Order: C-alpha cells, then structure tokens, then sequence
C-alpha cells in the first residue's frame, strides 16, 4: 500500500513511501501543511473594516 | 501514583439513624466491602509493579 | 489486624446518638493501602493512568 | 417481578432508598412544576439552579422518647441555610418551589408506635399570651426542630408559643390533621413516609424569609414502647428536596 | 472503546438499581447513572493495552551467568525455567494456563579480569550457544564432541554486534503450558510434589569457541523470553507474598496490606 | 407463581431441596459435558456409570465455633472411597468429571455470620518449613475435613502446610478469592450454596489419585455469633455430585 | 502476497507487512485483538438477573 | 505561495487605504499599491520553511550525564525536563500549549580516565538505558533486580554502531502539553507553583552492562528531541531575558533592547 506524493522543487517529480509500523507515532514528520489562516490574530474584531473606509464613522 | 494536580476525592460512611436490636440479639454487627470497577474504566502506560522483588536468582 | 480476617470487617453496633461516622478512606485506588491490594489495585499498579467510574458494594 | 415496599427516589446527586415503604402522597393530586407564562407576574427572566438547588437535604436528629409531645419544622426556613439552596433565596427577592419530605424511623420487630406525619399550608401559629404574638425565636428555630409540649404552655407577659399537643399550636383538634397531606409510621408495618407537597400560595412567588409556606408536623399518636433488653435509643431523620426551585429578583445578600 | 455514558434524570419509581445482593456471587452491573443524574458523555478511550498479548509481550531478563576463558568454569547450564527472576513469573501467574510462542535473545559480554599476564592483544571472541532437549547427551567438557551439534539447535555470534535472537514454538506434550500443578509425579502420592513434576524443558550450554587473548576474559549471558501468540485461562489473585524457591510455591504468612491509623484516616 | 428462594436439585436417586437459596452459580459459563471425538486422545472405549457414579454423595459434618479459621477440601480425593465413583477411579487409569457442590448451614434469625464458599483449580499449597515439600498426609484428608489456622505454622525440618488463614495456604490474598467461581452464605439471607464446576485441566483426561483438579474452601469472613438462649452447635455440611464422569484404561485395582 | 491493515491512530493511514519465514511462530505479536467478553466471571449464574429488579423475590 | 502585488496606477478619491485607527487592536491590511504606483509582479516565494513542524522538527541536545565502569558514580539517573537546554526550551514557549509525538536518538561516548593500573586490553561495551514512569521502582544501586525491564522499556546498545533512536507517542493526561502554569498544586493556593506542578514525567536511567577492562572508563549520554506532529496554540511574545531555573519563570529584569547613539542615528 504504497503512497505516492510529490517532492518539493522549486518554481520557474514524485517520491514513494511505505509505513513499516503499526504504530501512527512512527511515521515521518509531516512536512508538507502549507495552510495559514492570520485572521484569528490581525483582524479578531466583531464589526468587518472595510480597508479604503474611515475605521471610525 | 500520589499527585495532587490529580486528587480524587473522599468516600466517608455516617450513620442515618441508629441500628436497632430486640432483646436476645446482638447489638454489634459488621459490614463487608467489595470494590470493582464500571464499563467505562480505562488503564495507560504499562509499567513495573512496586511490590514484587528479590535479591538474588531464586532456586 | 492486617494479620487477621479482622482486616475485611466494618464494625456497626448500636450508638446512643446519631450521625456518628462509621469509616473513611481516599479515592485513591492505586495508591492507598486500603485500594493498593485489591484485584482492582493489583492491575492497577501495572499502569500509570486510569480512568472511569468505580463500585463499591457493602454487604 | 417488583413489590410495592422497595422503592427509590433519585434527585440531583442523592439517591433514597427503602424497602418497607407505603405509597408516595402527592400532594393535592398535583406534581410541582414551574411558573407558566401566563400566570406570571414579574417581568425578568428568573433562573433555576435545578440540580444545585433541587437535592436532598439531612437535617438532624431527633429522639423518640417514651414521652415525646412531637416536633414542628417551618419548611422554607429550616434549609435557609444549607448549600446553595440558601444562598439562591438569600440573594433573591422572590422564590417558588415543591418539596420532598422522606421521614425515616426503623425500629425491630419487637418494638411499637405510630407518628402521624403532615404537611400543613400556612400553619399560623397561636400565643401564650392572648396580648401579643410570638417570638420568631419561638416559632422557628433553624438548624434544629421545635419540640410540642404535653400541657398548656403558662401565661403572663412574654411571646411564648402555645406548644400544647391535642390542639396543635394551631389551636384545632389534632385528630383532624389528616385532611391535609399526611402519612402514618407504624413501627409493625411502616419504616419510612413520603410527602410530595407542591407550591401552595395566593400568589405566584413569595419572599422566602418572612414567610413560610408549609409546616412538617411528627406526632406520635401511639406512644413508643419496648421490653428491657431491646434498644432504648430510636432516632427520627427527615430529608427535605426541593424541586423545581425558580428565583426572581437579584439584590444585595441579607434579609432585612 | 469503553462505554458512552447515558444522560439521566430525576426519577421517583419502584425500581431499585442500587439495591442487590451480593450473596449470589454476582457483581451488579450498575452505571453511574443509576443513583444519580447523568449528563450524555462521548467516550474515546479504548481498552488497549490491557490486552494480555500488549500486557505480556515484553522482554523480560529471566536469568543471567558467566564463564572464562581459561581456568575451572569453561562454560555455562541453565535448565530453562522462568520461575528465577520475580518480574515475568509474577505476571505469568495471574493465570492458571497459558500457551504462547516464545522469542528468545541474548545479551553476551565480556570483561577482562585483573591478573599480572602481560603483552595482551587480544582476538575478536566468538561464543557459541546450545539447546539440549531433554535425553540428548550433555557436555561433559569444553572441547567434546557434543558441541558438533548435528541435529541441536545452536548459535555462533561474534563479540561487536547486533545481539542473537531466535523464534522458539509452543513446546508441550500437553494442551497449555500449566503455571500451577497440585499433585505427584509418582502414582504412590509421594515424591516431588508440585509444578517441578511437569518442568522437563531442556538445558541450554554456553562457551567460547576460542580464547582470543592469553589473560582471563570473563563473559556473562543474560537470556531474555518474550511471549507472543499468548492465551491464558481462568485468572488467578496476585502473589502478595515475596517468593522464595523456584520449584514451589513456598512462602512467609504476610500481612493482608499496610496498615493506617485509624478506620476514618484518609493517610498512609 | 414460583419464588427463586425455592430450588429442587435431582441427580441419579437424590433430590436436594432447599427453601432459602440464591441463584446457581455455573462454573465459567460452562455446564459440564462428555469429551467430544474432536478433543479425545485415548483410543479405547470409555465406561460412562451415569446413575451409579453421578449421585449427591453426602460427607461428614463440620462444625461452625466462634473462632473457626475455615475448612478444606481435595474434590477428586473426598470420594475416593464412596460408593461405585470410588470404585470405578480405583480400578482405571484416567477420568474426568465436573461437579455439583452444595454447602448448607442453617440457623435462626438471632445468629449472624458469613461464609465464603469457593471452588478452587488448582490449588496447590505451600510447606511451613521452605526447605520441603508438604506431606499427602497433611495436605489430603480423606473421609474428614482439613481446617485452617489463625496463626501462622511454625518452621523447622518438617512437611506440614502453611495453613494460616488470611494467606489461604496458597500464598495470596484471602479477599481476592472472588476471582474464582464462589457464593456467599449469610445467615440472615442465604441457607445454603450451590457450584456448578466443569471439568478444567490443561489435558483431556487425568489420573485422580496423582492430581486434584478442584479444591473447595470454606471460611467465616464474618465470625459466628449469638446470645446466651440460642442453639451453639451450628453444623456445615457438604454435598458433592459428580457430573458426566467417564473412565478410560482398565487395568488392576490399587494406586502405586 | 503484502497484507495491508490500518494504524494505531487517535480518536476526534495504514501500515504494509509481509512474512519471510514459512513457520508461522516467527510472525510478529498479535497486537490488535481488542476483544472482550467479561460475562464468564462478572455475572456467571443459571438464572438472568435483571438490574433493575429485586435480586430476591 | 506568497501574495502577488497587484499594479495600480494614479489615484484622486476620497478612499483613505493609509488612515486608519489602531485603537481597535486591528491590524492594517494595505498593501503597497495603496500608497504608490506599482507594477504587475507575479510572486513565486513559499511560506514552506515557517510552517511550525519545519521551525519545531529539528533533534537538540537537552542534556548529557557522565557515568563509569568503576567507583561510585555507577549510573546516571535525569528526570525527564526540557527545560535545562535554552536553545528547544525558547523555541517551544513561543506557543501556550503544543501537542506533539517525540523521537528521541542518544549519543552515548566513552573516554579512558588517568590511572596507574598496567595491562589494560578493554572489551566492548555495552549500556543499558531504562525508562521509569512514575510510580515504579528505582534502582537503587547497578546490579539491582529493577534493571530486569519486565514491563519497563528499555534499549541495550553494543557501542561502535549507529545511536540507539526511538518513538515516544505524545503522553499526557491532559489534551496538551502546557509550557505555563499560573496556580499551584495544592486547593490552598500554597506550595509549588507554577509549570513545575504539571511536570510529572517519568525518570531515565544509564548504565554499563559489562565493565569491559581492568582500568577506568566514564561514558557520557547525550540526550536529544525532535517533535513530531506539532500542534500549538496562543503564540506568546519571545523571552528577552536570560533563563535562571529549570522550574520557574524567574529572571533579571533587562533592557527592552540595545542602544544607540540619537533618535536619528542609522548606526547600531
Ligand atoms: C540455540 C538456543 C535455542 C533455545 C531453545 C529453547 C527452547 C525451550 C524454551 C523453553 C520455554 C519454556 C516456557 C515455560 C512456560 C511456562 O510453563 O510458564
Ligand atoms: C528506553 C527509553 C525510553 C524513553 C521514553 C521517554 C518517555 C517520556 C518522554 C517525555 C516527553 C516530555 C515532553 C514535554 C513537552 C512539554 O511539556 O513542553
């Protein structure tokens, strides 16, 4: 049950992999998570501020 | 393990009213406890039991 | 009386007043000596966490 | 198959049990319930502590004597200071609640007596003193019972409550305490009694410290009785539950 | 995965959930739910490593000796038997028979020993193990013949790396390996009494094929079982008591538990 | 209707009947049975007595004191000598068989007491002095009861059984004994006590002289009590019935 | 002739395994068995026993 | 992959991007063609190297402990803290709580030590590490019966081959490993307090199996991380000061930062 994923290259291929242990602490660290979400901390206001309006009105 | 971030509490017995006897019957009784566990129990990290030991091979 | 079947017996008599205590112990079911033998305790040492609900049954 | 002496009671975190019991009274047919909407009158929202509130409550100790008159317990008045209950009316204005009376008595086979047990609604209480009007150290003491008398309670110039027994304090015939909700304990049959009285009022709430809605009245119209040899200690216990406990009007804490 | 608890309310009936008997020999299956109120809980948790195949397989140290190179004790023996070391045997014990593949591996160093010799430059050892099932022949001498091992399991390992380790099958002329026996061995209900009478497992030898250096060389063995594929039946209470022999059951009268001071004393 | 205090056990010409019982404990689940074709080792036919050999034997009676550490028994060596069982082990090679085991004491309503009945596989027992090996003289009784003691047995250079109590002669704890097939007799709730055992050993068939498959226990955990009036020879007795015994390898009568 | 079975993961992937010896004592240990059945000791009596029901009666 | 500008041109509006109030804890999302002409630039970059396992799943050195095959120090015991290496301990506590699988790799080193004793031909050694949760037995000299690993894990290791490396899952009572504490351990609000209160990790111990020569030897054990699998949560500000302890938050009051010579001075 072989995973094939691709590899990270560069901008301007594929690598194999196989799990050998029945434990899911073995595997290898998970490299590829490219997801952010910054809303949480730079805009955690109630009311939306639209950017080319006055914030106070 | 004894850890008070993970103190369990205190189970205590009193009694309600009295126990209450006629005449030519003991009025000294005992009571028995036996303790188990639920459906929901659960156990973690297996480890080396304090108890046991030796000093030398047995033979 | 840990050398004797007196170990296992709850003493209950009648009392001249009321809301007296009869025992008390801590929900301690590894580590108290009164939890720390017990078929429950006994597997219990093998292991560093638990979890649930326990019984108490008095007879 | 199930018989009809076992029989539990589960409220809150307090589990009752018996197994020589009679059936349950359920007040004037009715199961206490919450204030409706269209019976209300206070208009903010009230909160209900439910299970904090809505528990079973041991009081003390009373002993059964060879000569005891009976005892008395103003309901709302004797909890006013036990758990969360008395906080809740102790930082409220207005409360409306049921009860659960359990009275417990056992005794052997060789043992005899009967206690009539009675939730009485507005059980105004009577003087020794024609002239004034008793104490409120006098009608309701918390934390413990009031004890009856076996004769009149004598005259003068103080605020002494009219404990005589055959009248009741009520100043009534005792025997015709059972048209109110009531149950027998007799010590051949009987082990225990249970009451579930709901809110009796002319009003939809009530401030719960200057008035008291219910009564518990224990009166051992047989007197108890054994033979040399058998216990001579025989305890009394009551445990009150309130239910469906609603609160309405925050202030400040105190009652004056 | 463990049971979900139900959410419950108050009730007010003729049931009685905690009221039972315990003379019946049964123990009640009541929920805490049953004397109280519930809320509705989703449990997780799984029932996992209390599997007696997660609970037993480990290697455990089940004895351990030691030879020379030169000198009066050449070599080592070993009738297999579990029963020396406290750990393993305690745990084997909770049950009254069991039947399991075993995984074997050795742990084998060297020290040399303090001697006045000189000009010592010393060769690679290499060690070699047997396995001796019970009525072969047995090694009377380092260098005898028996060590040919035509037909007797046998491990040659040289001292530097990874550490031997075999498979061995459930081996028993019966049906489960008995961890108690409460008889003889002779129909006249007399001789040895106990589980000795069904402990036939084999003898395993150990030696250095060469002497590698001219100055003493000590080696210890130490000789690790693991078991796999485990069944047990009818469990048994724990020891309590400190072992004392490891041919039977022999012990000192200890006390049920350690004491408090008092019946309402929440103290060790 | 039917109550489950009731219970009528009948087994060859034997019928038991007790009026005061709780329920039938079976063994791990298991009723006992013959030995199937698919499980059988030996080749030869088997002789199945049925009737003859599986009956209520009845033994000799105990008796309950106020300071009884307990009593034992080796099951297969209790009947060794009792009626055509006996006969039918003496004069083969291998048997097997399961078990009925009824304990009854009976006594009023002013005793009190507890005892706790437990049918034990493979109970092998340990020698005072850590030297030896205990004798079958003292470890086997035939045609009487082994007791326990209170103290523990002195060491030196003999073969006698560490038969202090709170150790069970097997070297654990007393109160873990719930772990195996058991019944409690409370004098102010049970009569008697029944155990349904199978057949349990790591072999389809065993010599019955050279090994004890089951052993059955008896001990107060609650001592016996009463006052002064009553009756104060209390006697416990043991009935054993063997279930689907079958006997392979005919050969001369003895055991050597 | 691979096996594929799944990981011991947490709760709110899969592993590869094959055998190379012909004696079937040399696989690895049977670690997920999760399976229990405690009716043999906790309740082991000839008539059922309702929870909510007088034990006696 | 990062944001691409987007090209603006020459604006007259009463839309006011740049004013804005930073009184509402907000944080300004303009962009450079809110102030400025640009140009269309097609961006190409990854945020590849600022994910939280990239920055966390690098194995550090947390600490290293000396033992010998003679004298007194027999064996090295370390309870399980993180928090005696500066350099992991200031990564972490960029975050309240992290939740992650562990991968542990040991350097274990032998050296000689000076001494007179003559003839001195070694053997290989071999160590024992061995993990104690908490609650078990300890060993309280080298050659006690704890050292037997029944049930605790343990990893013999031949030295002269690659460093023994294991997987340890994320083990906690609680649903995250908290990094602070502000309580205490006791309901009356004394005793120990803070992060050292959650801090019940197990104990590891070391040890050489065999002496090996006849003349001094010290071994030195070199212990090293490696998070796996990182969850965090509530970024905290960085620490600034110079740690103190390994229990506490304690420090010297420092400096917001370093100076220079005038408010308009491009020198540091
Ligand atoms: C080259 C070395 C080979 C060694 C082969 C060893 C084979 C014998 C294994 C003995 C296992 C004993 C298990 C006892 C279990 C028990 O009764 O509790
Ligand atoms: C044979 C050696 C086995 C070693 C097993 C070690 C298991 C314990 C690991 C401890 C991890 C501690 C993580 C702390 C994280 C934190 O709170 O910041």
């Amino acid at each position: 049950g072989a995973q094939v994923s691709t590899q990270k290259t560069g901008a301007h291929i594929h690598y194999t992999n196989i799990n050998y242990y029945k434990d899911a602490a073995s595997n290898s660290a998970n490299r590829q998570d490219f997801t952010q979400d910054p809303g949480k901390f730079t805009e955690p206001v109630k009311d939306i501020m639209i950017k080319s309006l006055p914030a106070l009105n | 393990t004894s850890d008070e971030y993970t103190a369990g509490g205190f189970i205590t017995c009193w009694y309600q009213t009295n126990i209450v006897v006629p005449a030519d019957a003991q009025s000294s009784c005992y009571i028995m406890c036996f303790v188990s566990a639920c459906n929901d129990f659960s156990v973690r990290l297996l480890k080396d039991t304090p108890f046991i030991s030796q000093q030398n091979f047995f033979q | 009386k840990v050398n004797s079947m007196e170990a296992y017996q709850i003493p209950v008599r009648s009392n001249e007043g009321s809301g007296t205590q009869v025992f008390g112990f801590p929900l301690q079911p590894g580590y108290s000596s009164v939890f720390s033998r017990t078929l429950l305790g006994e597997i219990l040492n093998y292991y560093t966490h638990w979890s649930g609900s326990i019984k108490l049954t008095f007879m | 198959g199930y018989s009809d002496r076992a029989r539990s009671i589960t409220l809150g975190n307090s589990t009752i049990t018996t197994q020589e019991c009679a059936n349950v009274v359920v007040g004037y047919g009715v199961w206490p319930d919450y204030l409706k909407d269209s019976e209300a009158t206070a208009e903010d929202q009230p909160t209900q502590p439910d299970v904090a509130t809505c528990r079973f409550y041991t009081l003390d100790s009373v002993q059964w004597q060879k000569t005891s008159p009976g005892w008395w317990w103003k309901l709302p008045d004797a909890l006013s200071n036990l758990g969360l209950f008395g906080q809740n009316m102790q930082y409220h204005y207005l409360g409306r609640t049921g009860y659960t009376v359990h009275v417990q008595c056992n005794a052997s086979k060789f043992h005899q007596g009967c206690l009539l047990v009675v939730c009485v609604p507005e059980a105004e209480m009577g003087c020794a003193t024609l002239d004034n009007t008793p104490s409120s150290a006098e009608l309701l003491g918390g934390d413990s019972a009031k004890e009856f008398a076996d004769k009149p309670v004598a005259s003068g110039s103080n605020k002494l409550v009219q404990r005589v027994v055959y009248n009741a304090g009520m100043g009534v015939g005792v025997g015709n305490l059972t048209i109110f909700p009531h149950q027998w304990i007799n010590l051949r049959t009987n082990n225990s009694a249970t009451i579930v009285m709901p809110y009796t009022n002319s009003v939809p709430m009530d401030n719960m410290f200057r008035h008291n809605n219910v009564t518990l009245m224990v009166i051992p119209f047989v007197p108890l009785d054994y033979c040399p040899g058998s216990t001579t200690y025989v305890p009394i216990t009551v445990t009150i539950a309130p239910m469906c406990a609603e609160y309405n009007g925050l202030r400040l804490a105190g009652h004056q | 995965r463990v049971a979900d608890t139900v959410g419950t309310g108050p009730t007010n009936s003729e049931a009685i959930p905690a009221l039972t008997a315990a003379e019946t020999g049964h123990t009640s299956q009541v929920v805490p739910g049953d004397t109280m109120q519930t809320r509705h809980v989703k449990n997780y948790h799984s029932r996992s490593e209390s599997t007696i195949e997660n609970f037993l397989c480990r290697s455990a140290c089940v004895y351990f000796t030691e030879y020379e190179n030169s000198g009066a004790k050449r070599y080592a023996e070993w009738v297999l038997t579990p029963r020396q070391a406290a750990q393993l045997r305690r745990k084997l014990e909770f049950f009254t028979y069991v039947r399991f593949d075993l995984e074997l591996t050795f742990v084998i160093t060297s020290t040399q020993q303090p001697s006045t010799t000189q000009n010592q430059d010393a060769q690679i050892l290499t060690h070699q193990i047997m396995y001796v099932p019970p009525g072969g022949p047995v090694p009377d001498k380092v260098d005898s013949y028996v060590w040919q091992t035509s037909t007797n399991p046998s491990v040659f390992w040289t001292e530097g790396n990874a550490p031997p380790r075999m498979s061995i099958p459930f081996l028993s002329i019966g049906n489960a390996y008995s961890n108690f026996y409460d008889g003889w061995s002779e129909f006249s209900r007399n001789g040895v009494y106990g589980i000795n009478t069904l402990n036939n497992m084999g003898t395993l030898y150990a030696r250095h094929v060469n002497a590698g250096s001219t100055g003493p060389i000590k080696s210890t063995i130490r000789i690790y079982f693991k078991p796999k594929h485990v069944k047990a039946w009818i469990p048994r209470p724990p020891r309590l008591c400190q072992y004392e022999k490891a041919k039977n059951v022999n012990f000192q009268p200890s006390g049920v538990t350690t004491t408090r001071q008092s019946i309402t004393t929440m103290t060790n």
